[PDB]
């Protein structure tokens, strides 16, 4: 028997301590080992109620990345506070590989296995467990990327649907391709990533379908971000240490739906990116300056598993909700994983 | 803590830059809504600017004209905005919350507010002053009273002083009518005794900015 | 959404107990509560009632809130006196969207008077062709006067501007009021007269050469 707490977790994982890759090295030197037989038995006609926007599991991962962020990708030069930083900024292997969190003694990790379970509130099916599922540190801005699934319907997640302050999270049901590349071999710095319309389109226009059910069956509006900077306002992203932001603008095409035979939304898409060195990182923490590129064959592919969304303001147009892109930050990232769990101290 | 700041007239048409600046701590975890005045009346959102990111927010209704800005690192703020008009003479504020989303509190609200920031909006350009000298009806009533003639100068305000400040018995700066065409009509007076004339002769006193043009026209009864 | 519609409060007395509602088109749990606020000159407007908190640190109990319905009653059982001041309410509107504002209101709260002064155009403006007349307005309570310019013994119809009361130093009011005229109808017309009403045992001084 348990009652809601907050405690520090451990983290677990298969990381290989020959990998120069920090993910290997450091989950190699800071997590373990799996449990190779978890147990897990469910309790029969128990209903209980979470809460997916407090789990400071997500404020240690968060502080995890952040604090090997900062101690481990020095730019060749940072402008924070008061402090000017120079240095030589050396080359890097870069590979995520999952984690698991894992729960000590006098508390248990608590899941929510309502296929459709909203993140907070009560679970029906609900089950209990010693450590986590792998979870990649996908640092993404706009969209979450290669996230687990819903395994039922795409889920819609916010702490509070009136405020358009809140951020939405977008679980989906079906994975989105992405593929980001600098081709061998004059802008250096020039890429771009191609992505299936008709897919995404086809999920959309369902997903647009049912997020009428939630509004009324009133108009729904995408618009393009007020403004702002590239970091906030562009899905923003690292391959192999080199730093994308890439336009979502194209993506909003409202014309580009109505199952109307047309033109101009078609065909393999192949998005324009571009790559920046200096960046204000969005810890507030100051200014970042990184080395120039390799030579040769650049590719980084993902998979679209999430996303974050900002709301329009304006009430009392009663026929439109307006919304934008971009939502929140990372700790939705961690979140939209983490819906289904909450951490109990045992008593 | 919480200083807004902003100067008072410009053309309508035109553009506008707006600051607000604050302690780093309330820049760390709260937005700032903007919001405006109206001759004594009650607030108006007009959009969000959060201390993070610079994730802007404010109604779609300025979609082509709006801009948002800010500065994480030197706590302050700027705000701009297009399409001035003539009739857009108001003060501006800022206002902050914890928002369920600072501490554990978890209230949203406009905790503390700004000082306010003047707004004067006049199509009419700077003007060179109308000065009149009134005379006093010179003449029981042992005492009587003269002042100065304000009319026709653009923009405000308007400064008044007696002696060189030095006189302030009856002393009053009147109010400004920035009346229709544009021109404040100010004015100020000043109390005196039968006993005092001959020699006490009285001044009203002004300078002029966007002119540097100071004046002093002496008030005199008729001739 | 929602709306809001709020009556000018108050010409209450420096004492008694008042209770006014910040009312919104929600006629329904909303406003489901409020921030009412102070709201002053070189000032921060300083809110007065918090939901989801009291009222923080540097803050007296005597302002408690009730509600029900739409009725809700920002109260005050002991009225004060620097309340001579604007008071809006602040919406929720569910966290948005959007968040609206009251009518403002503002309590200071049949008898005169003033010291009324009356002085025509100066030579040198008659110098400059033209002439400007002074109705002024001073020393009197409240500040809520009635301006009536007359032919002495006719109406007159035109030529001048009421402005907003910006009161004295001596919270005894201030105004200033001005008439129109051609120089050739400064010298055209006789006697202009300026009557400002308070309360209205309206006494003038008036100009005729
Ligand atoms: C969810 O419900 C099904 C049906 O009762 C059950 O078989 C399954 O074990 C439940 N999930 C968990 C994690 O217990
Ligand atoms: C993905 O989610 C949407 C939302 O309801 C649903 O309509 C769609 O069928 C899902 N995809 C698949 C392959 O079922
Ligand atoms: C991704 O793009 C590369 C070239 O940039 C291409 O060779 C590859 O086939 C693409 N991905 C898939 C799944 O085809
Ligand atoms: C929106 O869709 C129309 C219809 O295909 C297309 O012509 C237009 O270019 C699209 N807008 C974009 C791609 O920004
Ligand atoms: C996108 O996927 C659909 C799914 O069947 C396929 O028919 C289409 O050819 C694809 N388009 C591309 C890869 O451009
Ligand atoms: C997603 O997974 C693929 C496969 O390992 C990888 O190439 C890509 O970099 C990953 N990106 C993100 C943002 O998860």
């Amino acid at each position: 028997v348990w009652k809601d707490a907050d405690t520090t977790l451990f983290c677990a994982s298969d990381a290989k301590a020959h990998e120069t890759e920090v993910h290997n090295v450091w989950a190699t030197h800071a997590c373990v080992p799996t449990d190779p037989n978890p147990q897990e038995i469910h309790l029969e006609n128990v209903t209980e109620n979470f809460n997916m926007w407090k789990n400071n599991m997500v404020e240690q991962m968060q502080e995890d990345v952040i604090s090997l962020w900062d101690q481990s990708l020095q730019p060749c030069v940072k402008l924070t506070g008061g402090s000017v930083i120079k240095q030589a900024c050396p080359k890097i292997s870069f590979d995520p590989i999952p984690i698991h969190y894992c729960t000590p003694a006098g508390y248990v990790i608590l899941k929510c296995n309502d296929k459709n379970f909203n993140g907070t509130g009560p679970c029906k099916n609900v089950s209990s467990v010693q450590c986590t599922h792998g979870i990649k540190p996908v640092v993404s801005t706009q969209l979450l990327l290669n996230g687990s699934l819903a395994e039922e319907e795409i889920i819609i997640r916010s702490e509070n649907l009136t405020n358009n302050a809140k951020t939405i999270i977008v679980h989906l049901n079906k994975s989105v391709e992405i593929n980001c590349t600098r081709p061998s071999n004059g802008d250096i710095r020039k890429a771009y990533c191609e992505i299936n319309g008709t897919k995404w389109n086809k999920v959309l226009k369902q997903v647009t379908e049912k997020l009428k059910e939630h509004f009324n069956n009133k108009t729904i509006i995408f618009q393009p971000p007020s403004g702002g900077d590239l970091e906030i306002t562009m899905h923003h992203f690292n391959c192999r240490g080199e730093f994308f932001y890439c336009n979502t603008t194209q993506l909003f095409n409202n014309t580009c739906i109505g199952n109307e035979t047309m033109k101009g939304c078609n065909g393999t898409i192949t998005l324009p990116c571009k790559i920046k060195q200096i960046i204000n990182m969005w810890q507030g923490t100051g200014q970042a300056m990184y080395a120039p590129p390799i030579d040769g064959k650049i590719n980084c592919v993902s998979n679209i598993t999430g996303i974050l969304l900002t709301r329009d303001g304006g009430a009392n147009n009663t026929s439109n909700e307006t919304f934008r892109p971009g939502g929140g930050n990372i700790k939705d990232n961690w979140r939209s994983e983490l819906y289904k769990y909450k951490v109990v101290q045992i008593e | 803590q919480l200083e807004q700041s902003g100067t008072a007239v410009r053309k309508p048409g035109a553009s506008v830059t707006l600051s607000c600046q604050a302690s780093g701590y309330n820049f760390v975890k709260y937005i700032i809504h903007w919001v405006r005045q109206k001759p004594g009346l009650g607030f108006e959102w007009v959009g969000m600017i959060d201390p993070y990111r610079g994730r802007p927010w404010s109604a779609h209704k300025f979609q082509g004209r709006l801009s948002l800005s800010r500065d994480t690192s030197m706590e302050i703020l700027y705000m701009t905005l297009t399409s001035l008009k003539s009739d857009d003479t108001a003060t501006y504020f800022c206002a902050r919350a914890e928002a369920a989303s600072d501490s554990h509190s978890r209230p949203i609200m406009f905790d503390h507010w700004g000082q306010g920031s003047l707004v004067t909006v006049s199509s009419a350009s700077t003007k060179g002053p109308s000065v009149f000298p009134l005379a006093p009806s010179s003449k029981s009533g042992g005492t009587a009273a003269l002042g100065c003639l304000v009319k026709d100068y653009f923009p405000e305000p308007v400064t008044v002083s007696w002696n060189s400040g030095a006189l302030t018995s009856g002393v009053h700066t009147f109010p400004a009518v920035l009346q229709s065409s544009g021109l404040y009509s100010l004015s100020s007076v000043v109390t005196v005794p039968s006993s005092s004339l001959g020699t006490q002769t009285y001044i009203c006193n002004v300078n002029h900015k966007p002119s540097n043009t100071k004046v002093d026209k002496k008030v005199e009864p008729k001739s | 959404q929602s709306a809001l519609t709020q009556p000018p409060s108050a010409s209450g007395a420096p004492g008694q107990r008042v209770t006014i509602s910040c009312s919104g088109g929600p006629s329904n749990v909303g406003g489901n509560y409020v921030y009412w606020y102070r709201q002053f000159p070189g000032t921060a407007p300083t809110l007065l009632i918090l939901r989801d908190d009291q009222r923080p640190s540097g803050v007296p109990d005597r302002f408690s809130a009730s509600k029900s319905g739409n009725s809700a009653s920002l109260a005050i059982s002991g009225l004060r006196p620097d309340d001579e001041g604007f008071y809006f309410c602040a919406t929720y509107d569910s966290d948005g969207s959007i968040r609206l504002f009251g009518g403002g209101t503002a309590l200071t709260v049949p008898k005169a008077a003033p010291s009324v002064t009356l002085f025509p155009p100066s030579s040198e403006e008659l110098q400059a062709n033209k002439a400007t007349l002074v109705c002024l307005i001073s020393d009197f309570y409240p500040g809520a006067v009635t301006v009536a310019w007359k032919a002495d013994s006719s109406p007159v119809k035109a030529g001048v501007e009421t402005t907003t009361p910006s009161k004295q130093s001596n919270n005894k009011y201030a105004a200033s009021s001005y008439l129109s005229l051609t120089p050739e109808q400064w010298k055209s017309h006789k006697s202009y007269s300026c009557q400002v009403t308070h309360e209205g045992s309206t006494v003038e001084k008036t100009v005729a050469p």
